[PDB]
RNA sequence: GCCCGGAUAGCUCAGUCGGUAGAGCAGGGGAUUGAAAAUCCCCGUGUCCUUGGUUCGAUUCCGAGUCCGGGCACC
RNA sequence: CUCGAUGUCGGCUCGUCGCAUCCUGGGGCUGAAGAAGGUCCCAAGGGUUGGGCUGUUCGCCCAUUAAAGCGGCACGCGAGCUGGGUUCAGAACGUCGUGAGACAGUUCGGUCUCUAUCCGCCACGGGCGCAGGAGGCUUGAGGGGGGCUCUUCCUAGUACG
RNA sequence: AAGGUAGCGAAAUUCCUUGUCGGGUAAGUUCCGACCUGCACGAAAAGCGUAACGACCGGAGCGCUGUCUCGGCGAGGGACC
RNA sequence: AGUGGUAAAGGAUGUGGCGCCGCGAAGACAGCCAGGAGGUUGGCUUAGAAGCAGCCAUCCUUUAAAGAGUGCGUAAUAGC
């Protein structure tokens, strides 16, 4: 709202009369946001693969844990990738080409910049020196128990 | 593709020119320049139409998936007994009387085929119904 | 934007200019620099 | 005067007044832990105690052997070779430490702490 | 990096040459006991992993994603 | 073509061209406010670090870095080195073989020569000449050398907001 | 014909292998220690171990040192007149 | 165009050529002028359709001849 009048434009409320949430979802919001499959750490070789499917939050070797966000998808819809692992090494053989792939980083922030980001229940966990954000229930197969929908 | 129940392995090579050209809806897809067609690149039109085509309304046939075309090995050095089945397909060589219905109705059906052939692979042309056919 | 191929123009009546064999496509919209020179 | 790897000395809440240095932080192109620079480096020696450990940081140098020719053909060289250790910003490591005064510090600036700090014979 | 593989309820797991979804254990209601174990009937819960195609309809036959799959590698 | 003979790896040292250019810039584009990314076309200019372990180039890892490219030339280089290498006999076992002997299973050692003739390159001179015989100062067509870049600070957080 | 005991194990036998953990280490397919699903160990061509002794072969680390960051000048011998 | 002086898929208000389409001098098209007409005013949604928000509407009068309104759009609407 802020960002819309600019700072002129102030309004509150309160309610009038304890409804039913009516049957369309108040968000929920736009592309769905990344989370992980396990802790670890982050995998060039595995965050180089599903890179493109929107954005990335953490880096390497970044070993987050489950529900942890990683990034936003490229749509609406959620998923739990994964990788460390970045596999797999090695050699030989042998040589010597090639390919090198790199990586963006960060993307990172704010706060500030990353709360407003949930919407569901994404309980953005900071700390003294850090700041996460996870989905009120790391477990993928967890989630699905609370919705779980009709009727 | 389809060349089901065969009966032999494989065939041999040549080329030059056949007997295709009628009609039988008036949505015509003809190729021209070719020779074999992947039988796959084959069902690839066949998809491009059928889904273009509001995805329903059936279109028809044309060629078929034909004969058993072979690299024997792998990558191997030659001299196997050149056996191994790989790929089946079309062979089709003096633009030929491809048939493909739907009910499109408009250069829409062109579309389909403008991507369909173009796609699949040659110098070919299409049109409709231009001088009809008597038979006994 | 540019590309060794394609062009058949877009955005609705975006333009198919002629320039030093240059098959450029000129238009009211960044989004159809089209350059195939 | 330089070196690499290095087997140095510090003396400010070291683990040990030594660490090896890999390199020179300058220029991408090192070669050369030169006097009053700031560089990379991991503890070589022992530490009683001591919140330091045997990690790595990255510094600023002090000393040499092999001389200290400066701007005002003022001129040095000690019998000794040590940096002092730095946490990030470089802001110094340690409280106090062993050594003193001479113009190439203070010159290169950046650590009036240590500057100040290390004063008096020694 | 080519090559296969598994994805099915609360967790571990099968499918006429498609058209139907299951035991097991968790599990709550019993039969049972003196009460309980064990055992025997019953309930329930179904994204049949996401896409594109074939068909009247696909969990299944195909295309792609998906943890997953055994394997390829002297100058 | 080559078996009257063409030294195969890895590395060294001196490298030379190439662009599908990595850092460089010039850029239109953005889902581009700023900043920063990312999306193609142009352009090789210079530039395009140390170690670790591995005989391995590839590779994975430490620390940075503007950046720490792909590759052409018998995967450049023995008439210029190196020679761990895999590849003469040993002996080792692990493994086949009735065993002789064997395994692109492996592991310990394992006698790389070079007085340059030619064209070629690096230099330095002797000629004979650019139609008087001379001492010395020039101008260059044309050819050669070097054209990088950090981070900070300057106008810096008023551009965007 | 019974079907490998005891000890022993990724080893002068593990290809999947830079196996996995651990240690060493800024980093290590290197070796030491573990584990042990032993591509293919085993007592008599010995098996596990075992001090002293090896121009044994391999892995650390202190010491020292133009050896290495390029080396730089220097003397003696050919090279050259 | 330097094609001469190797190349395909395929792309295109290239160049020139057909053998063809628009000419209501009831004087043309790009360029021009002005009006851009009243029922056009829900059908849902009307917070708004009252063509310029989504599931089709395919009628009428009426003249510059008539847009069941091809299009810049938000709150309909209002303006091009």
């Amino acid at each position: 709202f802020m960002t819309m009048t600019s700072g002129t434009g102030l309004l509150y409320s309160t309610f009038s009369h304890y409804d039913d949430v009516r049957p369309g979802e108040v968000g929920q919001r736009q592309n769905g946001v990344l989370i992980s499959n396990g802790q670890g750490k982050a995998v060039a070789f595995a965050l180089f693969g599903l890179q493109d499917r929107g954005k990335l939050f953490l880096g390497h070797g970044a070993e987050v844990y489950e529900g942890q966000i990683i990034g936003i998808h490229s749509r609406s819809n959620d998923l739990t990738v994964n990788c460390l692992t970045g596999k797999k090494l090695t050699n030989m053989r042998a040589s010597g080409a090639d390919e090198a792939v790199v990586l963006v980083p960060p993307i990172r922030m704010t706060l500030e910049q990353a709360l407003e980001f949930i919407d569901d229940d994404e309980l953005v966990e900071v700390t003294p020196t850090s700041i996460r954000i996870r989905k009120r229930h790391l477990t993928e197969n967890d989630r699905r128990r609370a919705n779980r929908a009709p009727k | 593709r389809m060349k089901y129940r065969k009966q032999q392995r494989g065939r041999l090579k040549g080329a030059t020119k056949g007997g295709d050209y009628v009609a039988f809806g008036d949505y015509g897809l003809v190729a021209l320049e070719p020779a074999w067609i992947t039988a796959q690149q084959i069902e690839a039109a066949r998809v491009a139409m059928v889904r273009h085509f509001r995805r329903g309304g059936k279109i028809f046939i044309r060629i078929f998936p034909d004969k058993p075309y072979t690299k024997k090995p792998l990558e191997v050095r030659m001299g196997k007994g050149k056996g191994n089945v790989e790929g089946y397909v079309a062979v089709v060589k003096p633009g030929r009387v491809m048939f493909e219905v739907a009910g499109v109705t408009e250069e829409q059906a062109m579309e389909a085929l403008r991507i369909a052939g173009h796609k699949l692979p040659i110098k070919t042309k299409i049109v409709r119904r231009d001088a009809y056919d008597e038979a006994q | 934007m540019k590309v060794r191929a394609s062009v058949k123009r877009i955005c609705d009546k975006c333009k198919v200019i002629r320039r030093h064999g240059r098959v450029y496509v000129i238009c009211e919209n960044p989004k159809h620099k089209q350059r195939q020179g | 005067m330089i070196q690499p790897q290095t087997y140095l000395e510090v003396a400010d809440n070291t683990g040990a007044r030594k660490i090896m240095c890999i390199r020179v932080l300058k220029g991408s192109n090192a070669k050369y832990a030169t006097v009053g620079d700031v560089i990379v480096a991991s503890v070589k020696e022992a530490i009683p105690r001591g919140a330091v450990k045997e990690g790595d940081v990255v510094k600023a140098v002090v000393v040499r052997t092999k001389k200290e020719v400066k701007r005002p053909d003022g001129s040095a060289i000690r019998f000794d070779d040590n940096a002092a250790v730095i946490i990030n910003n470089q802001l110094e490591p340690r409280g106090t430490r062993v050594f003193g005064p001479v113009a190439r510090e203070l010159r290169e600036k950046g650590f009036m702490k240590i500057v100040s700090l290390a004063p008096e014979v020694l």
